């Protein structure tokens, strides 16, 4: 039962990564370029941020609610965990329980306020949404992981030489995360090539 | 037939398998695993007169795959760790020793080969990137203001109103939003952000010292290649020399000289033992050029990518800036062309009343004149050519006026034209 | 290998709105409820 | 027996019957024509040459082989052929005693009466030929009228596709302005649309050439030879 | 012994016979019963010739010259009929190529008549005269005898075939000089259609 | 017979000209001489 447990802490694990990718499209950091930044630029994304936060609010919500359904099928996976191979109620099971839950209580909180913001903006821009094309969680998840990637690859080229095993194991999770809830072979191809390129490149430790 | 090659590491011999003789160069690549040695991930091949291996390249083409003119091979596993006969037999092992050296003098040769190909690719790149980063350089204060622009424009477009009628193609609202509608995983801050990202990882306080860096390794293997292969600059003489000894005396042979022979046979060995000393000293200097230089290769390559990019995105970003005006004109645009299809129909439906009412007159006199006399006399015979139908003028109404052209008010024009910001002007 | 893996990573092997929109009031008191009894769940701890 | 057979020609003994004074009145036909010959004599040709001769001059030689008076003479041998006098009456005396192995008397019947409706025919063609005069004064007239619509017409076309070649130009000039400035921004074969259609221009042509094929009769000429032709100059 | 003599003979024979058929082609006749009930029609027809007498008498001239076309032909070297011993003890017949050399100079009083009706021509239909392509004179000579044969045929029903018998034996012999002169080959399909209608005219004799 | 004429009248057989007719002087002058010519020559029977 403790290899549904590990399963179960995978899960965890890609949760609570997806959440902190969600958090960084709260807002956006530039302390990961390293050395320096340009002040305009920082002022220049922080006018953009600020015209365009709505939408990053939206696209904010949509990933939080992806978020929310592996929780509640979390959750469901759980209650079934629960009726049968409780692994002697693993103490350390009911702490990834726990955590899970509040995770999830949070999720839900972030979900209402988010529809709560969005209420008049959902409302007003309710043609061109009905116009858009949703945007695709997965996509999104997708697109933090290979930002991050490229972002370390830059690092270990041009002299950085620190935190790329970071996140490296990082992304190399994410990843897995993406694969798992993949769900389509077409792009599951790709996902199976970034994910092998991540583990031929994790020879370098 | 399998293919029988040198391996310079190995005592200049090797042997692969027939595929790798007649087929392409990756065949011996696989075969490079076979002949009790290690695979091309630890080796590295040329044919004789220093033609690289190339694994895609038949060996046919290589040419190289028998003893003769056989290929030589450098392995990286390597760098990783009564009585009279004897006459003949003794020179016997000589001469192949002897061309044997000649064998390591191409492998030198190939050697040098690679690195003059190495030295031209290392510096045709070096001032590739040199002048493009120097453009980039003097290209960093150029960016900078143009990235200011675009975000004093996505504030106007921010002020700047909605599609209007035109979401109906298929409420409050901004073009700016509109804007970012299209791409959802690609909005613009996103691009100024990824565009800032590149410029700061563009750094010339790490651009310069890597350049630097560069420079100093491309002279490091300029200075290696003189002097890993000046290394054995004096065994060519020295190995003629014994070589025309061992032949003279094995001539004379036809056992004073006998031991000398064959303990000139033995010093020949040291001679060979000495120049696998020269090899290593000279190997060594080789690949840690060549793997160096392969890493600061590609990284410029890579930086040029990136350099490259940078300025590509640079001319996207660029392609923004005039949206709000070019939107504001083209509002005056298909109002215009509105107008004119009113304007164009009226004058089409006048024409089309005007052609209708003369062709009913000519028909009328032409069925009238008919009645008089179509097949009435046999003077219709003489008098032949009248019976033609009048001119047929365009009665009928034009295609279409450029239906696809989406809808819009003017009295839409005018409430833009109140709320718009400053870029009223550019429609006004 | 993971030098050379930049150039792979280089290139993007990339992948109605309203209609989400319309679900998001019911789909939030889904998660309302299942909230209640997950929280009801982690009581049994 | 064969008088079965004759019974068509008997029928039409009847016709002939009915066409005897018929023929009397067409014999005031043939007169109107020859009186309408004279006139047509009195009426020139020359208009539509393909010269000086005379409408009945050209008519009579507009075939070689026969004539009006050809013709003519053709009629009034029909007229003998079935004379009244004799020949009419003696076809109804053979008709009554065909009563009193009759083959002769019904083929010479029914010659005579594809004859006569020969005749018949070829007097239609007579009194077309009286009404000739009359068709080329109207002719004359409907040529004349002809060429004034073509001129109205040619005049009207050509001020139309002048102005519709300018005003397609014109919208042309406008449309290509507007294309240039801003060819390919802010993506505006995505953002706006359609705004790329050329301006249609289909009315801006000219017509092609119509009625060519007149005999180029002038109306003046016309003109003159209808005041020198008085007599019924009506048509 | 006697051929180059006696077949411009048959010719000049056939030549007089045209210059009677002009001299008909002159002015009208009436037969098969004489004048009809308004035979004034007969007169309107008189009274239209005259106004059209010009083109008949063209036609009767454009004959005389077709004819005296083989009248110079024999009369230009006429010693042929000597060379071929015809005029050998044949004083008589010289006397009679001297009467159809007189012929001929009436054919030249009939190319006189034709010479003021050409005159009149260029004066009135000069243009016409221009584009006539008219018939040859053979052709008319042709309509003239089928007109004849025609006559012939309403009389002999008109059961006054006495003279008919003659008309049909003149017009056998116009048949005959149109053969020989029968130069076009739709002039010896007539020719042989002519002959067709002798063999039936003799059926009827 | 009769019928056979009477059908030949019914149908009967069929077969610019300013190039023939400008030549009439000329081919009146050669008639002319060639008259005279034969009528010199008819005194020789």
């Amino acid at each position: 039962h403790t290899e549904i447990l590990r399963g179960l802490r995978f899960t965890l694990l890609f949760v609570q990564h997806v959440l902190e990718i969600a958090a960084l499209k709260g807002s956006a950091s530039e302390a990961a370029g390293g050395p320096e930044y340009q002040l305009q630029e920082s002022v220049v994304a922080d006018q953009i941020s600020l015209l365009s936060r709505e939408w990053g609010f939206a696209e904010q919500l949509v990933l939080y609610l992806k978020v929310a359904e592996l929780l509640s099928s979390g959750l469901q996976s759980a209650i079934d965990q629960i009726r049968a191979g409780k692994l002697c109620l693993s103490s350390t099971v009911k702490q990834v329980v726990r955590r899970l839950n509040e995770l999830y209580k949070a999720s839900v909180v972030s979900c209402q306020g988010l529809s709560l913001r969005l209420q008049r903006f959902f409302l007003d821009k309710q043609r061109l949404l009905d116009r858009i094309h949703s945007i695709t969680a997965e996509r999104l998840i997708f697109s933090h992981a290979v930002q991050m990637v490229q972002s370390a690859a830059l690092d270990e080229m041009f002299q950085h030489r620190e935190g790329c095993v970071p996140r490296y194991h990082k992304a190399l999770l994410l990843l897995e995360g993406l694969q798992h809830m993949l769900s389509d072979q077409a792009d599951i191809e790709n996902v199976t090539k970034c994910k092998l390129c991540i583990e031929r490149r994790l020879s370098a430790l | 037939m399998k293919l029988y090659v040198f391996l310079v590491n190995t005592g200049t011999t090797l042997t692969f398998d027939t595929e790798l003789t007649v087929q392409t160069v990756a065949d011996l690549k696989h075969a490079i695993q076979s002949k009790y040695k290690i695979a091309i991930q630890h080796q590295v091949l040329v044919v004789n007169g220093g033609e690289c291996m190339a694994a895609d390249r038949r060996v046919c083409t290589y040419s190289a795959g028998t003893d003769t003119n056989p290929i030589f091979l450098f392995n990286k596993e390597m760098i990783l760790c009564e009585m009279y006969e004897v006459a003949k037999k003794l020179c016997s092992f000589c001469e192949g020793l002897v061309h044997d050296e000649h064998l390591q003098h191409q492998g030198w040769a190939a050697i040098m080969a690679n690195l003059e190909d190495c030295s031209n690719s290392y510096q045709k790149l070096l001032f590739k990137f040199e002048s493009i980063y120097s453009n980039y350089l003097q290209s960093i204060e150029d960016i900078k203001l143009k990235l200011t622009h675009l975000g004093t424009a996505v504030s106007v477009m921010a002020k700047i109103p909605l599609l209007e009628c035109l979401t109906r193609h298929s409420f409050n609202v901004s073009l700016l939003d509109w804007i970012n509608v299209q791409d959802r995983p690609n909005d613009v801050e996103s691009l100024v952000r990824k565009c800032f990202d590149s410029m700061s990882r563009l750094d010339p306080r790490i651009i310069r010292p890597f350049i630097a860096e560069c420079r100093q390794t491309i002279a490091k293997l300029d200075n290696q290649n003189m002097k890993a292969i000046k290394g054995l600059e004096d065994r060519l003489y020295a190995l003629d020399q014994m070589i025309a000894s061992c032949g003279r005396l094995v001539n004379e042979q036809k056992l004073q000289n006998h031991r000398k022979l064959l303990d000139i046979k033995q010093k020949c060995t040291t001679a060979k033992q000495e120049l696998a000393n020269n090899l290593h000293v000279r190997l060594k200097w080789c690949c840690f050029v060549m793997l160096h230089a392969d890493q600061d290769g590609e990284k410029l390559q890579a930086l040029l990518r990136l350099v490259i990019e940078l300025l590509e995105r640079v001319k996207i970003v660029e392609a923004l800036s005039t949206v709000p005006q070019m939107y504001c004109l083209a509002v005056v645009e298909v109002v215009r062309r509105k107008m004119f299809i009113k304007h164009y129909r009226e004058w089409a439906g006048a024409l089309v009343k005007d052609g209708k009412r003369l062709y009913e007159a000519e028909k009328s006199k032409r069925e009238s004149f008919g009645k008089l006399f179509r097949k009435s006399f046999l003077r219709n015979r003489l008098f032949r050519g009248l019976d033609s139908w009048p001119p047929s003028f365009c009665t009928q109404k034009p295609r279409k006026f450029d239906c696809e052209l989406p809808d819009i008010s003017l009295k839409d024009l005018q409430f833009l034209q109140s709320f718009c910001p400053s870029e009223v002007q550019p429609f006004l | 290998d993971l030098g050379t893996f930049y150039r792979e990573f280089q290139n993007p092997p990339q992948l109605s709105m309203a209609e989400d929109l319309d679900s998001l009031p019911e789909k939030l008191a889904v998660h309302e409820k299942n909230v209640r009894e997950f929280d009801a769940f982690v009581e049994t701890l």
